[PDB]
């Protein structure tokens, strides 16, 4: 499903202020992280990123293709692409607990500046 | 005898389908003023913009016709002397917008003296004619409202889809990077280029601006390029050293159909 940032910006409401990242920063860095769709798939490399918050298989879900992956968010990559964000949004989390606002790739680069477009004006 | 500042031609919103088939013959029957290889100039008055359109292209031979059905009477409304240059990518290694629309710009530039080159997909069809195919003062963005993005920016800094640089422009920022392979981020590239250069960003308003995109599936061997958030946070230095001065590349054909040239390239693969 192809979100819209306000859609987003709601749905994320619990992620606000954590590791010191606002809801306008991570309206940002979802647009470009994977255009606001649930279901997007990408082969970063040699492994693939699930859904809104690209969760990579690599190390933070499981997948098929790596079955012995850590999986330290301990959830099937396949619940990262459905329309209930409440378990990518813990695992995105985790990642900003361990790893820091930088796996995201998108968001030094983009998200640095003219932050205030990114804000939904929605009641 | 130089075309008034606004065409007096222009209509205004237009209505943009794509479901009844195209017939190049039809449109061409409907566009007698348009040479050889997709060219024209007007009769009436002497335009001052000399626009070479280039639409970076690999297998969109369905969404061209549409393009060419729309895009060919709307130019001409424009008081455009413009042409039309479709850059084909030949071989399948990932797909490189960037080099390609440098191509064109070379390319072009033999065929005549443009001054403009309007960078555009091959599935963007502008819905207002006001919406001008032509250089400004600063490059101009016209894809500025996409229904893809509900009628609305993407995002500020954002500059893909349909752009303008004069020729001056172009040099300016030594044209664009030829390193971006696979997709996204190459735009945002040649946005910092911009700016590594004082230029900012001509766009008309919102309503002017709104496009049309033809919707269709993640072509093959164009999968998100990994590398593009680093490369696009290097381009002041980058910049320097990927483009027009080390663009190589090697024409296959060159066909000239009544509405556009189509220019078959070998633009090499990943380093
Ligand atoms: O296999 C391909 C991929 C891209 N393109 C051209 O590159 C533009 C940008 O690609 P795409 O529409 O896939 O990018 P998006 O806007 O949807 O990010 C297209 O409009 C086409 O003009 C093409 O001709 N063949
Ligand atoms: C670095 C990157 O991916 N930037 C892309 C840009 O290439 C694309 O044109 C635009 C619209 O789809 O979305 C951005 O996220
Ligand atoms: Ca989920
Ligand atoms: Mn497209």
């Amino acid at each position: 499903t192809e979100l819209t940032k306000c859609k987003v910006s709601h749905a994320i409401k619990d992620i606000d202020g954590y590791q010191g990242i606002s809801l306008l920063e991570w309206a940002c860095v979802l647009f470009h992280t994977s255009g606001y769709d649930t279901q997007a798939v990408v082969n970063d490399n040699g492994s693939t990123e699930y859904g809104l918050f690209q969760i990579s298989d690599r190390f933070w879900c499981k997948s098929s293709e790596f079955p012995e992956s850590e999986n330290i968010c301990g959830i099937s990559c396949d619940k990262l692409l459905d329309d209930e964000l409440d378990d990518d949004i813990a695992c995105a989390k985790k990642i900003l607990a361990i790893k820091g606002i930088d796996y995201w790739k998108a968001y030094k680069p983009m998200c640095s500046e003219k932050l205030e477009q990114w804000r939904c004006e929605k009641p | 005898t130089a075309c008034p500042e606004e065409s007096p031609l222009l209509v205004g919103p237009m209505l943009i389908e794509f479901n009844i088939p195209v017939d190049l013959k039809l449109v061409e029957q409907q566009n007698p003023k348009v040479k050889l290889g997709g060219r024209y100039t007007p009769m009436d008055c002497i335009s001052p913009h000399k626009v070479a359109i280039i639409i970076p292209f690999r297998n969109r031979q369905e969404h061209l016709k549409y393009w060419l059905y729309y895009l060919h009477p709307i130019l001409q409304r424009q008081q455009l002397d413009y042409g039309i240059y479709v850059i084909n990518q030949a071989g399948e290694s990932m797909f490189n917008r960037a080099k390609l629309l440098n191509v064109g710009f070379k390319e072009a530039l033999k065929d005549y003296d443009y001054n403009c080159f309007v960078f555009s997909d091959v599935d963007l069809i502008p819905m207002n004619d006001h919406n001008t195919y032509r250089c400004f003062s600063q490059p101009r963005h016209i894809s500025v409202a996409m229904d893809k993005f509900g009628f609305s920016l993407p995002y500020v800094q954002y500059f893909g889809g349909v752009s303008a640089l004069s020729k001056q422009q172009f040099l300016s920022i030594n044209g664009f990077p030829n390193n971006y392979w696979g997709a996204g981020g190459e735009d945002d590239d040649i946005y910092n280029r911009l700016a590594f250069r004082g230029m900012s960003v001509s766009r008309p308003n919102a309503v002017i601006g709104k496009t049309r995109m033809i919707r269709h599936s993640r072509d093959k061997k164009n999968e998100p390029n990994p590398q593009r958030f680093d490369r696009i946070a290097h381009t002041k230095e980058t910049m320097l050293s990927d483009g027009l001065n080390s663009l190589t590349y090697m024409v296959l054909e060159v066909q000239r159909y009544p509405l556009y040239t189509k220019i078959t390239v070998d633009i090499g693969t990943p380093s």
